[PDB]
């Protein structure tokens, strides 16, 4: 794809989910779309990276395996296809223009309105060397949540894989072992997906109680 | 024992000498099976790690 990403449809003025408070405010329809492909003349030394990545990558394979580059806020996102991000990860790590070294960590994200990439996984790697910055964004259906796990080229992706597994389900198959961390592994669901449940209990007061805020009204 | 048995007291020390030589020798394991240290073992490729 080349539009922008939507990750949700909202109806109606005032960001409101429900049917409105006032009517005839409810006939807007905004799709809330994340920053889609950024025009080539990248800022900065991102530009220098995405080139050298092309570089090191066959233009087949560059063409295969990025599938976005979104430079938001000064910041570089490469929306990596699925499957090819052991490869890029390698490369980015061990090339030596790249040399991406650290992986901070994998969060996960869930966009349960975002058909076919529900689930996306973020990697935040910085080169000390060059000190530079950039992020992988490796997108996962609900339907099919597995993703390769980067064990081997970055090993603090464990702890970072098995979180994002237990707080969203996302498999990254080819990890040692991928077992809950946070929950027990007796625990069901995985907390941090937008459809669980928050799980809060009413806050009691003298005649009354106030439920949990996922209960009561928002204006998102 | 200073008179008497000095010379018995002398050999407790051969059979101190001896208790240590067969310490030393049936139980001290040497170079070829000391366990790896912590830094060693923590640079093991790398170690434990990856």
């Amino acid at each position: 794809g080349d539009e922008p990403e939507i990750i949700a449809v909202r109806r109606g003025m005032f960001g409101n989910r429900d049917t409105g408070d006032t009517s005839g405010y409810g006939r807007l329809v905004r799709p809330v779309a994340l920053p889609g492909s950024t025009p080539r003349p990248y800022g900065g030394y991102f530009d220098a990276v995405m080139d050298r990545l092309a570089e090191v990558l066959g233009e087949e394979r560059y063409a295969m395996s990025i599938e976005r580059v979104v430079v938001y806020r000064d910041q570089l996102t490469i929306e990596v296809s699925r499957v090819q991000l052991p490869a890029v990860a390698s490369v980015l790590r061990d090339d030596p223009d790249l040399r991406f070294e650290l992986c901070l960590g994998v969060s996960g994200v869930h966009y349960p309105e975002d058909t076919g990439r529900e689930l996306h996984a973020v990697y935040p790697l910085m080169s000390i060397t060059h000190n530079r910055r950039i992020q992988l964004e490796v997108a996962a259906p609900d339907a099919d949540p597995h993703i390769p796990s980067l064990y081997a080229v970055y090993p603090t992706t464990d702890w970072h894989e098995r979180e994002t597994y237990d707080f969203f389900g996302i498999i990254f198959d080819g990890h040692p072992s991928l077992t809950r961390i946070e929950m027990p592994d007796d625990w069901e669901g995985h907390p941090q997906r937008k459809d669980y449940p928050l799980g809060g209990i009413p806050v009691e007061y003298h005649g009354a109680q106030i439920p949990p805020p996922d209960q009561r009204r928002s204006y998102s | 024992i200073f008179t008497r048995y000095l010379w018995a007291f002398e050999l407790t020390s051969a059979l101190l000498i001896t208790a240590a030589l067969g310490a030393m020798v049936l139980a001290h394991r040497e170079r070829f099976e000391r366990r790896k240290t912590q830094r060693e073992l923590a640079i093991e490729r790398f170690q434990t790690g990856g």
